[PDB]
RNA sequence: AGCAGUAGCAAGGAG
RNA sequence: CUCCUGCUUAUG
């Protein structure tokens, strides 16, 4: 019942009059440069204008009826979270903010957090795991590479991952069909049976394979044996005077 | 007593005591009011440079054109700088540069620039800085100054299927022999303009000044180019891209520290008995001034002399078009009474009438730019400002630096962009003014003006290129901007990780010795903190986010697992740089704040880190105020109809959406593709498929019409 | 696909701006492809040499290295937007719940007792007596009855600029008049004057340790591992042990409170006049403190741009007598006495209008990054030290190591002081932060500049026998940088010294 | 007045 | 020189 709702869009679209010399007068191409339309210049001091958004009364455009469902309109002590100022978006404070983080409901999510971040946490049981020792104190430093960084086990080069994720989420107008297409078919066959039915959107997981497959290889300052192991603790294991190795597995 | 802090250089070295000399904490320079006589200054010490009065009278534009090139008129005065080059001696440089690597090197880089030509698409073209567009005659971003050139393209003759470079290339040449093109003022109106008062209005760059350089006393100049000069000058950035890439005696894309310890060991490994070695650091004056396009288009023409049919005419008209630039001239000046008191406002435009209102230096660069002003714009012919080919001159640097003579006396060393280091083997001292006496006759043959006060030279390593002061053993590193450490101001979630992977990346790059980097560490939290208004709970800080805090604190059970946002203590380390605050802490949160905090279902989220704190700001009020509501409005409606068009396809940020035919009849034809393939193995129903048909069809006739 | 459009006015284009030999692109390409190089190459390249007249400068012949021309004319005022050396300010212990800075302000009203702060009409020197007596009248009024917002007087009316703008006339309408209203322009350029004296003792009170304890507000240790990070939070701990006891520490809490406090001032109140204290907080036997050093008062800033320029009127709190030459810009009077114990001395209130900026309130508010480039060059020197004698040697280096700082004033030949690392460390945040605040255009060109000189020290200090190629035009860069910024001026005249030192041993200078 | 440095800011409008 | 016109609560 999708394409109703659909229909229902585009023909309440074309109502516009003005709108329909912009549509069938660009190109399918166009719509990257119909993305960006950032009139402001450079949002050249971010920090100075966010420290001037945090120091007034009401910095934040928040939804209403979640919070109407939930929250309260001022706490134990004059401490003010909501407006009545101008769609229905209010203003409110980041004192509602940690009053939703202490005093809101809770859902129980950490199976799909603790599955879309598969990268992160692998990093974390990594780093737990290891084991360092004394420093060494000498001259070091070797010439730039081209490393690999992370230890990913399919080992992808950036252009089987967007055709990838092309003919695995979306086919119906995915790519022509090329020669790289069989194994790593017999690789989609095992990737549609796992994000079939999730409640995760489709530009999350487009994000969560990408992270994956993709040894990210950057152009880096390194030393001594290249694992890609060891690559993500680069800044850690040595400097350029200094240098600490003891890692026994 | 007296105080004297210079002194830790009489038993150190200067790779240590040097970043003690860079006033990079202080603010950084600023300029104010008009920026016109910084650029009268640039066209004016341009036109004094080129060494003659040699006219030629033009059809095409209303002004006169002087030459820049084989027409000298030699002063005594050599050693001011000339701007004025020989086609036959740097020719010469190229025969004989051509034939130290290889035979056919310039086919050879020239067809992989082709190859890489012929599979861009031209939304590389909005991946720039800000730009100039002539149709509001303002500074806008890349995309912006792109749609609105489109825009005129298909409100003036047909309609845009490009999807390529050269047949955007083609276009604009093709909007070059139209005999009238529209466009829209401002409340849009539709205007239209002649032809000759469209060729200049696309050779129009735009000058500003340079706010916030460090490393000048006087302040300079820049310029932005126009649209229909960005493709062309890509094209030219990647062929002499390749040829940088290819040569070795460079230092622009970046090893530039291997480089010079295999060149000083390999020239270090060619000497004689009695020859030894002098290295002198440079830097190339006014060097923007003495780059003549008609130089590159010689040379340009000498590279792709056996390329295609293609190449050999697409790489000769930006050059083209810098021959003939215009340049804006800034905004005016201002005048006042006796009194101080009213003081009016004389632009661009009449400041030929006006004239008798200057002062001694005003009048003075006026009257020596004025047979070359136009109305509001001048006419430069050979400038080559700052946002405009910068390998390409890099190359005539390698050329100077790969010159032979026929003793065994000889040079090399290093080029960037106008800072070189030159290495000089020789027997004697005279010897060595005869051949740094060369070196400086080829440079000032070509067209490159080296400076005498800022050049010296020792026997072993001790010079200095792009700021990095190489000693006799050792290397100092790139004195780094302090305010990278804190520009993100987006988010209580994406500041302190951003500010974690600034650490790292300046950590893995430059040189960072580890307590500075956890001394930004803390001093970026400190500041992240007083930012955002959120202390630890151990703190005695009780404003209006702390009460809360103090107050619900019984409720956790394990105190050390809250956010920095939420009141939680530092617990990223060096060691712990590459991994987020959230990730870290998630395996010690108590459940009900673990499934409080990031819950999906809340008000502010809802309408790389995790987003769980991720909110948006208020707009400004001064906005929808102005004459440009409309803009907004015109952003509104492009914002509209993508998210209808992310609506349709379901996967269309991932890969580039291309094709030519129109949107919204591959929406249409999508729409009854699925209502096909979902109908035959799903749907099945004719109220459904018979009204998803008539809104589909209505829809059709209503947009048609 | 391999045919560009060959337009009609572009190949008129490309055929005009070819170079003059030439008559069309088409004679250039024919050329250029058939282009075959000569040996008249040399004959051009030996026929720019003769016309030529440069010959290179050694050193070791002609050591003309003269030291700078510091200005001989009148002294450098001292303008800096507040007091350091001189500063008063009155303690109480902390209230936790009144923390804002106008509960600050009124607090202090009732602690630091201003009924006695009785002022003449007359001051000791200045230029404006009566506008300084009434608006320090109305603010104290002001400040009584606990509202911080002047009513519109004369007073401020002249003070902080209201009225005081050019009337902006476009050229649309000028209505010109015979003889009358005649405008134009003129530029001057900027006023140079003399050499410091008073910048010495400023440097020597800015690193002697002041009994207020913590000044700066740093953050809380992460944990440490086994790895080095026991070394960077020894590191930390040492250099922050030796930082926040400084007087440069009061100094930099000065400016992250007080101009907080007006930047957020400047944020939400446009249009009306403020009253702000100018304060620190700081540990006093362990009670945590604040201090009232002064009053600033806002102007009315309308912050379009990054630039703006609005107004700050300072009372300070001295406890020293005035000086017409260090001390110029302010309009010094008496307040009354105050009862020190060590007996009970004066008290001179001190007035001056100045200006802040909005791009001059970031880099000054967040200036606790000074500490980064410190503690960058002190473990630069350790750590070039343990990797030359490789062996975890830094306990033990950071006590038995000298660094030669500080020669004295009747004679500077071969007499230097040897202090401590951490000594040092307190003279690099001392010098770290007097580039915080005196950066302008003369101190970058100064220091782009000496960065050359320095380069021929080095080269001094190893026997290269470096050589120049024109000593006339690089001192008159040199001396074209300096006019009128006191750093400029002081490190000049130190550098001078520098080379008198250097002087001593190595054979490249002069007297 | 003042900041600032090669030119601007120091409200806007009418007479 | 004379005369007419404004909201924004800030917590190292």
């Amino acid at each position: 019942s999708l394409l109703l709702t659909l229909a229902k869009e585009y023909a309440n679209l074309t109502k516009d009059k003005k709108s329909c010399k912009l549509l069938s007068q660009g190109t399918v191409s166009s719509y990257t440069t119909f993305k960006k339309w950032t009139t402001s210049r450079k949002e050249k001091n971010p920090s100075l204008r966010m420290r001037w958004a945090m120091g007034s009364k009401f910095p934040i455009m928040a939804n209403r009826e979640i919070l109407e469902e939930a929250g309260i309109p001022e706490q134990w002590e004059g401490i003010d979270l909501w407006s009545k100022k101008d769609l229905g978006m209010v203003l409110a404070s980041p004192a509602a903010i940690t009053y939703w983080n202490f005093c809101g409901p809770g859902v129980d999510n950490s199976s799909v957090i603790k599955d879309v971040y598969k990268a992160k946490f692998m990093k974390k049981e990594r780093w737990r795991e290891t084991l360092w020792g004394p420093m060494n104190f000498e001259l070091v430093g070797k010439q730039r590479r081209v490393v690999e960084t992370q230890p990913v086990e399919i080992k992808l080069n950036q252009k089987e991952i967007k055709e990838l994720t092309m003919w695995v989420l979306f086919e119906d107008e995915a790519n022509l069909a090329s020669k790289f297409i069989q194994e790593n078919f017999s690789l989609v066959l095992s990737l549609r049976e796992l994000y079939k039915g999730k409640a995760v959107n489709k530009d999350v997981a487009a994000f969560m394979i990408a992270h994956q497959f993709s040894p990210e290889k950057r152009f880096l300052p390194t030393f001594g044996p290249i694992r890609p192991e060891r690559m993500e603790l680069l800044h850690c294991l040595g400097g350029d005077f200094w240098k600490i190795e003891a890692v026994t597995a | 007593m007296e105080i004297n802090p210079y002194l830790l250089m009489l038993n150190n070295d200067i790779t240590s005591m040097i970043s003690l000399t860079y006033p990079y904490t202080g603010a950084p320079p600023m300029s104010h009011g008009t920026s016109t006589k910084y650029s009268m200054e640039t066209v004016s010490r341009t036109y004094s440079y080129s060494r003659t009065k040699k006219e030629v009278p033009s059809g095409i534009f209303p002004i006169e054109r002087r030459k820049f090139c084989n027409t000298i008129e030699d002063k005594e005065n050599l050693e001011k700088p000339n701007g004025n080059v020989d086609i036959n001696f740097m020719l010469s440089l190229a025969e004989m540069l051509e034939e130290k690597m290889g035979k056919g090197f310039f086919k050879f880089c020239a067809n992989e620039a082709e190859a890489e030509i012929l599979k861009m698409h031209f939304s590389k073209l909005t991946e720039g800085r800000q730009t100039y567009d002539w149709t509001s005659e303002r500074n806008m971003p890349a995309a912006t100054a792109l749609q609105l050139t489109v825009d005129a393209i298909q409100e003036t003759q047909g309609t845009f299927k490009g999807t390529t470079m050269v047949e955007y290339c083609n276009k604009i040449l093709e909007m070059m022999d139209w005999p009238e093109v529209k466009f829209k003022k401002v409340t849009l109106m539709i205007t239209k303009i002649g032809r000759e008062e469209f060729i200049k209005r696309i050779c129009t760059i735009n000058t500003m000044a340079k706010d916030g350089e460090r490393g000048k006393y006087k302040r300079r100049a820049i310029a932005t180019p126009g649209m229909g000069i960005r493709p062309f000058s890509k094209i030219v950035e990647t062929l002499a891209q390749k040829i940088c890439e290819r040569l070795a005696e460079s230092g622009l894309p970046v090893e530039k520290k291997a480089k010079l310890k295999t060149t000083v060991s390999s020239t270090n490994s060619k000497l004689q008995e009695g020859q030894f070695m002098v290295n002198i650091t440079g830097d190339n004056s006014k060097w923007n001034e003495c780059q003549q396009p008609e130089a590159y288009l010689a040379m340009l023409a000498y590279i792709t002399k056996d390329s295609s049919n293609l190449m050999k005419d697409l790489c000769s008209v930006a050059p083209t078009l810098f021959c003939n630039k215009y340049v804006k001239m800034g905004q005016g000046f201002r005048a006042k009474n006796k009194r101080k008191t009213k003081e009016i406002v004389i632009p661009a435009k009449k400041m030929k009438e006006r004239k008798e209102l200057m002062n001694a230096e005003w009048r003075d660069l006026f009257e020596t730019i004025e047979p070359y002003m136009d109305g509001e714009c001048c006419f430069l012919g050979g400038g080559m400002l700052m946002g405009m080919f910068n390998m390409l001159s890099t190359v005539f640097g390698v050329m100077t630096l790969n010159y032979r003579e026929e003793r065994n006396c000889y040079w090399t060393g290093l080029q960037s962009s106008d800072d070189f280091v030159l290495f000089c083997i020789s027997r004697t001292w005279p010897e060595m003014e005869m051949t740094i006496l060369k070196f400086i006759a080829v440079c000032k043959l070509m067209g490159i003006n080296m400076s005498l006060e800022k050049s010296y030279g020792c026997l072993p390593e001790l010079f200095e290129f792009t700021s990095m002061f190489f000693s006799g053993d050792f290397v100092s590193n790139i004195a780094l901007e302090l305010p990278a450490f804190t520009t993100a101001g987006m988010n209580e979630g994406t500041d302190f990780t951003a500010a974690m992977s600034v650490i790292r990346t300046n950590m893995i790059n430059n040189g960072l010795s580890p307590g500075t980097a956890l001394m930004a560490l803390r001093i970026c939290l400190q500041e992240f903190r007083a930012t955002y208004r959120v202390h630890p709970y151990d703190s005695g800080v009780k404003n209006h986010r702390m009460k809360i805090i103090r107050k619900f604190i019984e409720t956790i059970e394990n105190k050390d697992g809250l956010l920095i946002s939420d009141g939680g203590k530092l617990m990223n380390n060096i060691s712990s740089l590459h991994i987020p605050e959230e990730i870290l802490k998630e395996d010690l949160m108590d459940p009900s704040y673990r499934n409080r905090v990031f819950n999906p279902r809340n008000p502010f989220t809802q309408f790389a880190v995790v987003s769980t704190h991720s909110f948006r700001t208020r707009s400004n009020r001064t906005l929808l105020n102005t004459d440009m509501r409309a803009m907004a409005l015109e952003e509104k409606r492009y914002q509209v109809v993508c998210n209808m068009y992310r609506s349709v396809f379901e996967s269309a940020d991932v890969n580039t959406p291309i094709g030519s035919m129109s949107m919204g009849e591959a929406i249409e034809a999508k729409i009854l593709d699925r209502a096909r393939t979902q109908f035959e193995n799903g749907i099945i129903g004719g109220e459904e498929y018979s009204e998803i048909k008539r809104l589909i069809e209505d829809a059709k006739r209503q947009r048609l019409s | 696909e391999l045919e560009m459009y060959k337009s009609k006015l572009f190949i008129a284009m490309r055929d005009e701006s070819v170079p003059l030999p030439y008559i069309n692109y088409e004679h250039l390409r024919t050329r250029c492809e058939t282009f075959k190089r000569n040996q008249a190459e040399c004959e051009a390249k030996v026929a720019d040499v003769a016309s030529r007249l440069k010959i290179k400068l050694e050193h070791l012949e002609e050591n003309k290295l003269r030291p700078l021309e510091i200005p001989k004319e009148k002294e450098a005022p001292y303008t800096h937007k507040f007091l350091m050396k001189d500063a008063w300010f009155f303690a109480k212990p902390h209230d936790s719940e009144r923390a804002q800075p106008q509960q600050i302000l009124y607090d202090f009203f009732e602690a630091a007792n201003m009924g006695f702060m009785t002022t003449s009409p007359k001051p000791i020197f200045g230029k404006q007596g009566l506008m300084y007596h009434s608006l320090w009248g109305q603010t104290k009024r002001a400040i009584k009855d606990k509202r911080n917002e002047l009513e519109p007087s004369e007073q401020r009316d002249f003070l902080c600029g209201i009225g005081r703008a050019s009337k902006k006339i476009q050229e649309d309408k000028w209505q010109e008049s015979r003889e009358e209203e005649f405008k134009q322009e003129e530029t001057k350029g900027a006023a140079k004057r003399g050499f410091p004296t008073w910048f010495n003792e400023e440097w020597l009170w800015a690193m002697r340790d002041s009994k207020i304890g913590d000044w700066i507000p740093m953050a809380e240790m992460p944990p440490c591992k086994n790895e080095m990070e026991d070394y960077a939070k020894k590191m930390c701990e040492e250099l922050e042990s030796k930082i926040q006891g400084t007087n440069c520490a009061r100094e930099m809490s000065k400016l992250i409170h007080t101009i907080g406090s007006l930047h957020t001032e400047c944020r939400n109140f446009p249009g009306k006049v403020k009253i702000v204290p100018i304060y620190c907080r700081g540990t006093l036997r362990g009670e945590s403190t604040d201090c009232l050093f002064g009053i600033a008062i806002k102007g009315k800033s309308h912050l379009n741009k990054d630039d703006g320029m609005y107004t700050v009127v300072t009372f300070e709190f001295s406890t020293e007598e005035p000086n017409p030459s260090k001390h110029e810009k302010y309009t010094v009077f008496e307040a009354g006495t105050v009862p020190v114990e060590a007996k009970e001395k004066k008290l001179f209130l001190y007035c001056r209008t100045t200006g802040m900026s909005k791009l001059k309130n970031d880099w000054f508010s967040k200036c606790r990054r000074c500490l980064i480039p410190t503690m960058e060059t002190v473990e630069q020197i350790v750590l070039k030290e343990c990797a030359l004698k490789e062996e975890n040697r830094v306990s033990e280096m950071l006590e038995n190591k000298r660094a030669w700082i500080a020669h004295e004033n009747g004679e500077n030949l071969t007499r230097l002081v040897s202090t401590k690392l951490k000594d040092l460390c307190r003279m690099l945040i001392v010098t770290q932060f007097y580039y915080c605040i005196y950066n302008d255009n003369q101190l970058e060109g100064f220091c782009n500049e000496q960065k050359k000189f320095l380069m021929f020290l080095q080269a001094d200090k190893d026997s290269k026998s470096a050589f120049t190629f024109n000593q006339k035009g690089l001192y008159e860069k040199i001396e074209e940088c300096i006019v009128s910024n006191p750093l400029c001026i002081f490190l000049a005249d130190r550098l001078n010294k520098l080379f008198l030192v250097a002087k001593s041993n190595g054979a490249k200078y002069f007297e």
